[PDB]
């Protein structure tokens, strides 16, 4: 059994050389994949600032986007932001709303169908695989499309810095069904702009809801992946502190168990040789 | 215990002089718990580890 | 270790070793097959640690081949014996040393990466890889067609 | 007629009363910014704040004095209390004033914005400034455009963007000085 | 059973178990791979999920009681029950309660003629086979 | 080495009512009194196999883990669980109408 | 102080110290348990950061200088400064100061009540709560 | 290399050897620190690549093949080009290719300089620099 | 894994004191300048107290 500790500390020790190494891995990735979040964070806010802000609206139907990470190592990310999309998804219920449950990452379609498995519709995987780009939110966002609900529900985290992330809900309004009748206060505080687009406004404000679908998309996915790698940065920087505590402890054990089988071994040569001598 | 006490409590100071000890310490396997540098350990009342 | 995954004879292709396993006695054809086949495998002893908890899909496709060729060398080590027909099923394999160069030359540079991994678990040369490979994929053609009867009423 | 009264501020309190208490409660992306619509201000005179975006790209975020903007219907111009538009852009150059130096971003179509309190926010999805532009691809790539000529309608609004863009393109980097 | 050998090999093992149990012992050497990767949990393949599935049904099926020798051709229907499929879709909880289904429900003369020809005759093959869909299994 | 974030949900669920079944065992002893300061707690064994039974079935999962440390029966565990939750609350409010002034 | 255990001087000690040392030894076990369930620094649930300030505070109150033993009523007394409030306002770095503040500013007829009872009565609870409130403390 | 040790040093080292082994072990310690790192390779650093790579020339440098004992000019003229960077064309699988087409492709009489005067002096120091530049190296 | 310029300013000046204090525990020695050429230096017990 001496040499089941031996190999118990070549396994602790390549391990906390693995993480040691995906620390690292993990943080190459968030400096150069922190400044497209950056580049990400200003689109998000003429859409805000233009069609405000309301999650808790009673739409007749909804599309939730609970957008996760793919690889899981994460270090309780994907399971903080499935708990927060059921304790939206039953705070916006008011009505016998119909929710359409779509999770982008394959993290997130294993969890939410344990949440909710007789909503969920659709699963997207693989958005990470290369990089984020407008055009697969665009292509993911016309699939949310194809739903064609009464408001969409993004859950993602807000990337602060590499040690804060944020879950955040944020709403798309669809165009004449509820976006238009939102913004209807003691009157209208949509008809104060001019509509300079080709055709009326339920055409203007169609493509400009689209558009903010696949800016929030997008800027979801990509600061949800920036939150990912940093978190899981420092998800593998308590795995090299407990495999050196553990590899301690066991060399501890090791020297203890060698020392023993000296002496052990030196008692029963003496033993034997006393009975002769 | 008492082969190193032997040897070690003759490196003392007297009201004469004093003898002061810069004894190299081989620690044997890695092992600070080893019976030799731990009853050298014992007498030591200082180190100086060069390091690579 | 490599009994308890079932391949027998169980003889480990690493702490194994030969004065036959010179150059200038078996060739170079020899040598360099054997020592190519341990080079592979010894890199999938390597890889064991990263695949265990992480699952050979960060590997850059160059450890992958590398794993897919030690898989398929490690199966194709086995071979039925044929005094041990009384355990296991298999008619025993006496596989000439040529076939064994030729067929180890073959999976080791890429020309059977095709072949499925279980297809050179127990067969003798890599002729037999590819007949157990065909008659696996017509058993997996066939596998959906006795569903249909030998529910009830037999032929009497 | 605003019947869920809903907002960064209500969800809060109405997700108290569902949420656990171990949960805290969700952020909202208002919370990240301070400009507004219907807050006044932020003019001071002359000079009005402009919001260059692109998803991948912020090419500027400074003030400026007056935007050119190409529009649907053509290239128009704000000043600081402009009257709140949003404009749908047809494939042209935004360019951007300050005083007597200009930045000349061609972009690919999108929107911009002015706001109820002059705060404009240019939001196009590709937007090359003239330099880095060829003269060349666009003459072989418009040539290919205008022979193709299909029965669907998707590759006909294809082509036809294809046309507005290369047209517009090559007329923008023709006539610069 | 990972570190278990019986050096005799199959020369004895009963010829109506010695056919049905080396898919058996398979079955349960591609169940103690699977199941120490997904005691992490990293990633799912939904197939070696299957054999992950139909492992932990063999080694719900191998447990016994304390003083209840089961005689020989009781213990080869409860490994034909699982081995052709026929305790698939019965719960993981209920195994162990789901075979005294196999030995009451099941017809007593397709014990006797098992212990009398040691080996699953064809005219047994399909007759048992088909008495194993004509059960009451918890769960259903 | 992963901590409880990278296990599944069924072993979340083991480990959670793992650590409620370890607190569950300990028990307060009529001879230990002397030095830990709790009364000790005789438990009748028809109180431990319906309250371990009920652990098991998943009756209390809602509790916490520290309210079955150091209790008698399934009974004290949510006395203490009340009694754990209570002072979640009153931490404060000792300030004036004490006994505390200078005269009386 | 998870690992240090004495019976046998337990319902022997100190009167006054075991009047004030049952919460102190409680207080301490919260410590340890509040930073053995957080080891590294992500998540500050602020209803732990109490016990956490506390049990540093106590921790820092416990060490002292060595060949400088404390008798045991300026030692009731300055655990008193402790296991109360009285000094949550020094941070942490002065309390090694101001267990010779509250030593010194006090009434030094104070210690003379605690080690002649032997325990806090409420007579002397009072002047103790009265005396330890208008003391310099150094954290200010 | 990481616990193979001569305690005289490198002061019975031949000149000439001394000046690129010096680099050499550097390099060889760099790629230890590096090495089990290696397989993950798409996520890089692009600086801890140049060790990778440089650590992984260096490794298939040293191979030698049983009973051809090198003479050391040969030696030093393979860690030369292996440490210089006269070898990062050739990928990893062709260096003890590469070095066989150095020692027959570089004149021999360069060797006898080296071997002479013990050391690569810097008119040497230009020569078989400038002849390792000419060699046809096994690349693509 | 972060780089030079990510620490704050009141850190990276325990990095600079740091680096000319690891620097300045350096010593030439007098049994030293035979194969060195630089000249030894004895450094008073005080003087090593008050330069640091």
């Amino acid at each position: 059994s001496n040499q089941a500790v031996k190999q118990r500390i070549r396994a602790i020790k390549n391990i906390g050389k693995i993480t040691k190494a995906m620390k690292m891995v993990a943080a190459s990735k968030m400096k150069n994949a922190q400044i497209a979040v950056e580049q990400s964070r200003g689109l998000v806010d003429p859409f805000v600032r233009l069609f405000g802000d309301f999650p808790a609206v009673n739409s007749n139907k909804s599309v939730v986007v609970a957008v996760t990470s793919d690889k899981g190592l994460c270090g309780g990310l994907n399971s903080n932001i499935t708990k927060y999309t059921r304790a939206t998804l039953a705070t916006t219920e008011s009505e016998g709303k119909d929710v359409v449950v779509v999770s982008i990452g394959d993290k997130g379609r294993s969890q939410l169908t344990r949440i909710e498995s007789q909503r969920y519709q659709l699963a997207i995987a693989d958005t990470y695989k290369v990089r984020v780009t407008f055009g697969q939110a665009s292509l993911i966002v016309e699939e949310l499309i194809k739903h064609n609900p009464q408001s969409y529900q993004i859950l993602f985290n807000k990337f602060r810095s590499a040690i804060s992330f944020k879950p955040t809900v944020a709403t798309i309004l669809s165009p004449d069904l509820l976006e238009k009748q939102l913004e209807d206060v003691t009157g209208n505080s949509l008809d104060a702009y001019d509509i300079e687009a080709s055709h009326e406004r339920s055409d203007v404000l169609r493509d400009l809801t689209e558009f903010h679908l696949g800016v929030t998309l997008y800027n979801a996915m990509l600061e949800n992946n920036c939150s990912e790698h940093a978190s899981r940065m420092s998800a593998m920087e308590n795995s090299t502190k407990s495999a050196g505590e553990m590899l301690g402890k066991l060399t501890l054990d090791y020297n203890r168990k060698r020392q023993a089988t000296i002496t052990t071994e030196l008692i029963e040569i003496i033993a034997g040789a006393s009975a002769l001598m | 215990a008492t082969d190193l006490g032997g040897l070690q409590e003759r490196i003392t100071t007297t009201t004469k002089g004093s003898i002061t000890s810069v004894q190299a310490v081989y620690v044997p396997a890695d092992d600070l718990t080893d019976p030799a540098p731990a009853t050298t350990f014992a007498h030591l009342d200082a180190t100086t580890v060069l390091s690579r | 270790s490599i009994a308890e995954l079932g391949i027998y004879p169980a003889v480990d292709p690493l702490d194994s070793t030969s004065r036959m396993l010179n150059p200038n006695v078996i060739g170079a054809e020899h040598y360099n097959v054997a020592r190519g086949v341990q080079k592979v495998l010894q890199d999938y002893k390597n890889l064991q640690d990263i695949i265990a908890i992480l699952g050979m899909d960060e590997l850059s496709e160059e450890d992958k081949l590398t794993v897919a060729r030690a898989r398929k060398i490690q199966r194709f080590l086995s071979q039925p014996f044929q005094v041990a027909e009384v355990f296991t099923g298999t008619p025993g394999k006496y596989v000439d040393l040529a076939d064994t160069i030729s067929g180890f030359q073959g999976v080791l540079t890429g020309k059977y990466d095709d072949l499925p991994e279980m297809a050179f678990y127990m067969v003798g040369d890599i002729k037999e890889v590819k007949e157990k490979a065909d008659k696996m994929a017509k058993d997996i053609a066939s596998r959906k067609e006795a569903d249909n009867k030998k529910v009830s009423e037999e032929l009497k | 007629e605003a019947a869920a009264p809903a907002g960064p501020k209500e969800f809060t309190e109405v997700w108290n009363k569902k949420a656990p208490s171990t949960l805290i409660v969700p952020e909202f992306p208002s919370n990240y910014t301070a400009v507004k619509a219907v807050g006044e201000g932020q003019v001071h005179g002359d000079a009005f704040p402009v919001n260059f975006y692109t998803p991948h790209s912020i090419l500027s975020q400074a003030q400026k004095d007056t935007v050119v903007l190409p529009g649907v219907d053509g290239y128009f111009g704000v000043k600081a209390s402009h009257v709140p538009t949003i404009a749908q852009l047809k494939p042209g150059v935004v360019e951007l004033h300050s005083g007597a130096e200009s930045e000349k971003f061609f972009v690919s179509g999108g929107f911009a914005f002015v706001h109820p309190n002059g705060v404009t926010d240019i939001c196009v999805l590709e937007a090359a400034t003239l330099d880095q532009v060829d003269p060349a691809a666009v003459k072989s790539a418009l040539a290919a455009a205008s022979a193709a000529q299909p029965t669907d309608e998707f590759e006909q609004a294809a082509n036809r963007a294809a046309i507005e863009l290369y047209s517009a393109l090559e007329s923008a980097v023709e006539a610069k000085a | 059973v990972g570190l278990s050998v019986s050096r005799v090999g199959s020369a004895a093992q009963f010829p109506g178990m010695k056919q049905v149990a080396g898919t058996l012992k398979l079955e349960l050497a591609q169940y103690r791979e699977v199941a120490a990767f997904a005691q992490f949990g990293s990633d799912l393949d939904a197939a070696t999920q299957y054999v992950l599935e139909r492992g932990a049904r063999l080694t719900e099926m191998l447990k016994q009681k304390q003083f209840a020798p089961i005689p020989i051709e009781r213990q080869t229907v409860a490994v034909y029950a699982a081995t052709k499929g026929f305790l698939d879709k019965v719960r993981v909880q209920d195994i162990v309660a789901a075979e005294e289904a196999v030995i009451s429900q099941v017809n007593p003369a397709v014990f006797k003629i098992l212990k009398a020809n040691g080996k699953i005759t064809p005219a047994l093959d399909a007759h048992l086979k088909a008495e194993l869909r004509k059960v009451k299994l918890p769960g259903a």
